[PDB]
């Protein structure tokens, strides 16, 4: 009927309606709510100051961040007694390590914030970190690991946090054949918590594994020795494609210098003990003897660069591409956002945060009008094509089936899949259930954790029980997490815990008021009490931390980690 | 005298240009001003320095008199030209420029004060003797007074009122010893007119035609009248086309406009450059003065044409310059002498076939006619603008200044001709068609043209050549081949090609069919308007693969069937296509075609909509019943156990509430009726 | 000129401050005004602002595509202006 394009005018023109046009009129609930996101991150985005420079803030108003205080002077006198010794102490060693106009990442940060309770009933241990700081790095066109051991010697060399953040940097560069670089300073081992760290499965010992396993799989792996390296810690130097011991204060045991004492104690000097021992002894031990920090740094950049990954990595993500920005502000993300502490749920949007992310505000629908609860459908990030399961509401059947048909399509195809977690949302109805809600919540577990393409979620808000098994999930294999701030992962039911746990424990009939008082408000607080900033993170959990505006640079940083796959 | 080395320039545009190229050869520095963003501007690219200002509103940039100053004075500047417009007349500014000890380029403050104000003005030239036309005597104290004065103040008889356009009171009385009928009239145009009873009365001229001759004067007592000027070609208040040599003017004249220019600046004082203006009657034969102004116009460079000082050409600018210096002339009036004639006329980014409203737009290409000499004649252009540029819609559209001089009228008006012509913009449409066409058919190379001479030949004018069908077979074909591989490469079975473009010419659509037979790509032909033929094309290089807002310029060939071959540089984009050849310039209107291309939904959307679960308790509804819903609003919000669920209906058309809030409702209530607006 | 040194700032010099705009200069001229001359402008530290940043650009994408997390970007240059970095 008078009308006959050939599907583009239709198509490639600003008129498309495969883009997105929610525009919002700042009103005060956008106040209230953009509001309140600004409430939300700039303590997220300060604490990691805070942190950085661990314990030494001269500014002193560091009240936007609800750290305690704590004595600046004496972590100032650990830095200067520290580096009057020759080596940087700092993260500066990765920032020389990395290729000028480059990324950075730093996957774990926070890292152990607050974790442990001393004796003193008031202080916590002080873990800036977890010991090491971990981030993919792009080193001479290659991209890579790196680990880097802090000089935080005060508590013990690793925790139970510090080996798990280890591990789990191993398993990512396993599984995105990137090499890892590993920047050794220890203090030895733990003898306080060494039940915890040292026996068991997933511990010490599997780091040494996975060293081993790496190099079965050809993918070379390399280690700096700054210090140090005891009690077990001076096998990397030796299980090492390459390995770097400076020329003074590089040192490897396997026995401690008091270790010779009470055992035959012929005491001599640390150097001759296993120490940076450059005369031409008759140990092959080391590769690579460096005077000085840039010169070690300097052996390790060109080590690198002789592996040939440079010409793969260049084809496979190509290095000169034209930015696409989306069609609406990103300063935009925190107002769509509702605030915090509401009874009752407040309303949320999809649409408009898929529109803020991706490239040119675009979107692939399939079926919206049926299963109108969960949304899912193509979309473009950066030059790469991607697929999106985000949760709007409470699910039905219908709504895994739909799921299940999308990631489906997307494993048939080689698609990668992001997913934003919200509720729960399970239906508890009687007709539901016996409309068979459990065999199509089977039907679309099996297909998530069958999926053979590479997964990454990040958490919108809301997050708890176990809807999550519906969407993705930690234990689903993952290959990047992070979080927003307003986050909480808990039981089966956030706010309906409380009452249905209310009824049953222990109630008499009467003192109702102080009973809703111990009972509802209490489990409110246990509920409330984890949290994005200390029960996620903190303990690895979704290690990665970000802000909700700069979400799509982030994910792109993981596509990007995700093509050097097999 | 003060030395100068560092000159400022207050507004932008033609003038910024002008003003920094002469800069050049005094050996002097040069600074710029801009305003937000426009910085890509050819000016700045001009100077030695560029600052920015602030917002684009003529209030926020180039109004800050006081900030210009103090920045001025940071930079420690010797000279500020004002320019035209703007802070132009302001005596405030040229007072503080004074106290800030940077020499003003301009007349003293008191002038511009004195002439703020017409009545105060008018005194003063009344006082001086000049013969000035008034615009009031007295009142009407009494009817006799009006047979008293009419013979005597004004002998032609100028009625009209106090105020208002109606007129009806003049009549058109040009007859003397009027008696009977002009106080008849005058009390009928005090009906349903009665404003003020006092009338005012003139003298009536039946004629008009626009005067202004230019002055220049030292600080040291000595100056000299400039050659004079025409303005008889104006629409609606704004300048069209002008001529520096007045034809038909006597010599004598000339001079005599003169010694009335000069006393009029002398009785002010004046220094500095600037322009008296007249009215002149041709049945009368005497000038009356009607207005003056202390800066310098835009038609300095058209005058300059007509006039040689010392046998060398003249600079306007440069005497500013000089005259700011401190130095005296070194030319008496005799030295000046008119050589030739030129005629100029200015380009408008604005559309003659629409209310003349301004367009703001990318330039994508941008002829430049020859600015050479040849023959009888000298052609030049001056524009503000370049190839990239893109129109400010707060600025006034103005692209460029053509001028040409000649030693004799013809020569010059044909050269313009010609000229005008060549010039060619894409991009926005201008009424550049609409100057030549006031230069063909109207017969005004006589030279004698009034003030309203635009007024009566409308009908004659705003026409433009009739899009033939062929115009529309490169002009479509041009589209599809710079956006794609049409007709390339393209193959069917036992059949041939078919591709066709609709052309949304005017208010009537336009369909245009090619098409192609045999083996080959060149043979093609076309079928508009019911016309047919055939003609081959060959195309250039390639060009402009990202196709973009400017989309592809390329150069297209075209050779048809009955022998005749043409080029044709086109520019074409999705919302039109624009073709520049020996034909002309025109652009066509591609059919619009799109209309939500996905929600077309005429559904009526009768009942069960927006239907809550069984838990129902409505509340909190933010939608007004009756009220359009297209995009996908919370028309309800409902509450199952802390569950908003909000439906978020997508329906179009207002909604109807059958529902209040509070009211707990049953499972798959109609809570609202979503129909279409009807 | 860019790349090697020249007197071009010290003619500039003897052209300015000396009045020698009269016409009168002996043979020994130059000797005596040794002292005014010899003089360049100097290096103010906006100048630094512009050299420093077109050095990074002029070389790679410093300050290009960078990111970081809940922090923003720090990068610095050192010049050895006269005997002091
Ligand atoms: O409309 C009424 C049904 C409410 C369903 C609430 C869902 S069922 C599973 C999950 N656990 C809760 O405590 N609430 C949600």
């Amino acid at each position: 009927y008078a009308h006959h394009p050939i599907d583009y005018e239709r198509s490639t023109s600003k008129s498309p309606n495969i883009l997105r046009l929610p525009a919002n009129t700042s009103d005060p609930t956008y106040q209230e709510n953009m509001a309140r996101m600004e409430g939300l991150v700039e303590q997220l985005r300060a604490r990691v100051r805070y942190v950085q420079a661990g314990g030494v803030v001269p500014e002193e108003e560091a009240a936007k961040a609800g750290v305690s205080i704590s004595s600046i002077e004496a972590d100032d006198r650990v830095r200067k007694l520290h580096l009057s010794r020759g080596k940087m102490l700092a993260r500066d060693r990765i920032e020389r390590l990395i290729d000028p106009g480059t990324r950075f990442l730093e996957l774990s940060q926070l890292a152990g914030w607050d974790l442990y309770w001393d004796d003193k009933k008031k202080e916590y241990e002080r873990c800036y970190s977890g010991g090491i700081v971990t981030g993919i790095g792009l080193v001479n066109g290659v991209r890579c690991m790196l680990v880097a051991n802090d000089a935080t010697v005060k508590g013990g060399t690793y925790y139970p946090i510090t080996v798990k953040k280890h591990l789990r940097a191993q398993k990512i560069a396993e599984q995105n054949h990137l090499p890892c670089i590993y920047l050794v300073d220890s203090g030895g081992a733990n003898l306080s918590r060494q039940d915890d760290v040292f026996p068991d499965e997933q511990h010490f010992g599997r780091i040494f594994y996975n060293e081993a396993q790496m190099s079965i799989k050809s993918i070379s792996q390399i280690a700096v020795v700054m210090g140090s390296c005891t009690a077990g810690g001076a096998y990397v130097p030796a299980m090492a494609d390459e390995n770097i011991i400076v020329a003074r204060n590089g040192t490897i045991f396997l026995g401690g210098p008091p270790l010779v004492l009470a055992a035959t104690g012929e005491k001599v000097s640390s150097e001759e003990l296993g120490g940076a021992d450059v005369h031409c002894r008759i140990s092959g031990v080391g590769d690579h003897y460096a005077t000085d920090d840039l010169h070690a740094l300097y052996l390790a950049r060109r080590a690198v660069a002789n592996l040939n990954l440079k010409e793969h990595n260049e084809a496979r993500n190509p290095t000169d591409v034209k930015p696409v920005p989306p069609l609406y502000d990103p300063r935009e993300l925190g107002g769509f956002i509702p605030d915090m502490l509401s009874d009752v749920v407040k309303s949320f949007d999809v649409r408009a945060i898929i529109a803020r992310i991706v490239d040119g505000s675009r979107f692939d629908e399939f079926k919206a009008l049926y299963g109108n609860t969960l949304v899912c459908g193509f979309a473009r990030i950066e030059g790469m094509q991607v697929g999106i399961i985000a949760n709007q509401g409470i699910l039905y059947s219908e709504s895994a089936l739909k799921g299940a048909h999308f990631i489906g399509l997307c494993t048939q195809r080689n698609v990668p899949l992001l997913f934003l977690q919200n509720i729960t949302g399970f239906m508890v109805g009687k007709k539901y259930e016996e409309g068979g809600i459990a065999r199509n919540g089977a039907r679309l577990v099996m297909a998530v954790s069958s999926a053979p393409v590479p997964k990454v979620t990040v958490l919108i808000g809301g997050s708890y029980g176990a809807g999550n098994y519906g969407m993705c999930g930690r234990a689903f294999e993952p290959r990047f997490l992070f979080m927003w701030p307003n986050a909480r992962i808990s039981v089966m039911g956030g706010t309906q815990a409380a009452t249905v746990l209310t009824l049953t424990n222990r109630n008499l009939k009467n003192a109702s008021e102080a009973e809703i008082a111990a009972f509802k408000d209490k489990v409110k607080k246990k509920y409330e009490k984890e949290g994005s900033c200390y029960y996620s993170t903190a303990r690895l959990w979704d290690d990665g931390v970000i802000a909700p505006e700069d979400t799509r640079v982030v994910v792109a940083e993981a596509l990007r980690a995700t093509r050097l796959a097999p | 005298e003060r030395k100068v080395e560092k000159l400022l320039v207050a507004n932008r545009g033609e003038i910024a240009c002008r003003v920094f190229r002469t800069c050049r050869e005094m050996h002097i520095r040069t600074v710029a001003l801009f305003c937000e963003a426009e910085r890509n501007a050819k000016h700045v690219a001009e100077a030695d320095e560029a600052v920015c200002i602030g917002p684009p509103p003529a209030v926020n940039s180039y109004l800050r008199g006081e900030h210009i100053i103090s920045v001025a004075k940071q930079l420690n500047v010797d000279a500020i030209h004002p320019g035209y417009g703007f802070l132009s007349e302001n005596a405030s500014f040229a007072d503080a420029i004074t106290r800030s000890g940077i020499e003003f380029i301009g007349p003293p403050a008191s002038a511009i004060s004195l002439m703020g104000s017409k009545s105060e003005s008018k005194r003063i030239m009344e006082a001086a003797g000049v013969p000035v036309v008034p615009g009031y005597y007295g009142e009407n104290q009494n009817v006799s007074f009006l047979a008293e004065e009419a013979k005597k103040v004004g002998f032609p008889i100028l009625i009209k009122a106090v105020s208002g356009g109606g007129g009806k009171g003049m009549k058109i009385v040009e007859r003397p010893e009027d008696f009977t009928f002009m106080l008849e009239s005058a009390k009928r145009e005090a009906t349903n007119f009665f404003k003020d009873d006092r009338v005012i009365l003139e003298r009536y001229v039946k004629r008009s035609r626009h005067i202004e001759c230019q002055i220049f004067f030292d600080k040291h007592g000595r100056g000299v009248f400039f050659f004079e000027r025409d303005c008889s070609v104006q629409r609606r208040y704004q300048k069209v086309l002008e001529e520096a040599p007045a034809p038909h003017l006597s010599m004598e004249t000339r001079q005599r406009i003169g010694e009335v220019a000069l006393q009029a600046a002398k009785a002010v004082g004046y220094v500095g450059a600037g322009t008296v203006e007249f009215i002149f009657d041709t049945s009368t034969g005497e000038f009356y003065f009607m207005e003056m102004n202390t800066r310098l116009q835009v038609e300095h460079p058209v005058t300059e044409e007509v006039c040689r000082i010392k046998g060398a050409p003249l600079d306007l600018v440069k005497l500013q310059i000089k005259t700011a210096m401190g130095k005296p002339l070194t030319f008496s009036q005799e030295d000046v002498t008119l050589v030739g004639s030129c005629i100029e006329a200015r380009v408008y980014a604005e559309s003659p076939e629409r209310g003349f409203l301004p367009e703001s737009g990318p330039l994508t290409f941008i002829r430049e006619p020859f600015q050479g000499v040849r023959g009888p004649a000298r052609t030049r252009l001056d524009t503000g603008f370049r190839e990239g540029d893109n129109v400010l819609i707060h600025y006034d559209p103005m692209l460029a200044k053509v001028i040409s001089w000649g030693r004799s009228r013809e020569e010059a008006l044909r050269g313009l001709r010609q000229a005008l012509g060549e010039y060619k913009v894409a991009g926005i449409n201008t009424n550049i068609e609409f100057l030549k066409r006031c230069c063909e058919t109207p017969e005004f190379a006589r030279g004698g043209v009034t003030t309203n001479f635009i007024s009566e030949h409308e009908s004659q004018l705003l026409k433009s050549p009739v899009v033939t069908p062929e115009v529309a077979a490169m002009a479509a074909t041009a589209w599809l081949l710079n956006r794609c591989d049409n007709w390339r490469g393209a193959f069917r079975l036992n059949s041939d090609t078919n591709a066709t473009v609709h052309f949304y010419i005017d208010d009537h659509p336009v369909e245009v069919r090619l098409h192609t037979e045999g083996a080959n790509y060149h043979k093609i032909f076309f079928s508009v308007w019911d016309h047919d033929g055939s003609f081959e094309v060959c195309s250039g290089p390639v060009t402009s693969k990202h196709r973009d807002q400017k989309s592809i310029v390329n150069d297209f060939t075209f050779l048809f069937e009955n022998g005749m071959h043409h080029t044709v540089l086109a520019v074409a984009t999705e919302g039109d296509v624009t073709v520049i050849g020996s034909f002309g310039l025109h652009q066509l209107r591609l059919l619009p075609l799109t209309d939500g291309f996905g929600d077309s939904s005429t559904a009526g959307g009768t009942s069960t909509k927006i239907v809550s679960p069984m838990p129902g308790k409505v509340s909190k509804l933010l939608v007004k019943s009756g009220d359009l819903v297209e995009k996908g609003q919370v028309l309800v919000i409902v509450e199952a156990m802390k569950m908003e669920h909000p439906v978020r209906a997508l329906q179009d058309g207002r909604v109807s509430f059958l529902v209040k809030e509070g009211e707990v409702v049953g499972g798959d209530h109609v809570l609202a009726t979503v129909a279409e607006e009807e």
